[PDB]
């Protein structure tokens, strides 16, 4: 203890630890589009 | 009617009723997204 109770006992860190994304590797070739009309 | 010389005593009046009714109406439709895209017409909404 000490000398009166102290509320905060803990510093949050606000950056928080996300993981990365996985690299796109199959998905390295072309993106052809279908035409959103019909078809 | 006779109205003898000497008198002294007729008809009355009436009025009827007209009763009217409001009357809900109405429908609707439903589509999905996919309806409108891969459709053959690109004007199916209208």
């Amino acid at each position: 203890s000490s000398i009166g109770p102290q509320i905060r006992l803990d510093y949050y860190y606000k950056k928080a630890l996300v993981d990365a994304a996985k690299e796109m590797y199959f998905g390295q070739l072309a993106e052809v589009t279908n035409m959103p009309k019909n078809m | 009617p006779a109205l003898t010389e000497n008198g002294g005593r007729r008809v009355g009046f009436t009025r009827i009723q007209l009763i009217g009714s409001i009357k809900k109406f109405g429908f609707f439709y439903e589509w999905t997204q996919e309806a409108m895209d891969f459709d053959t017409d690109e004007e199916l909404d209208s």
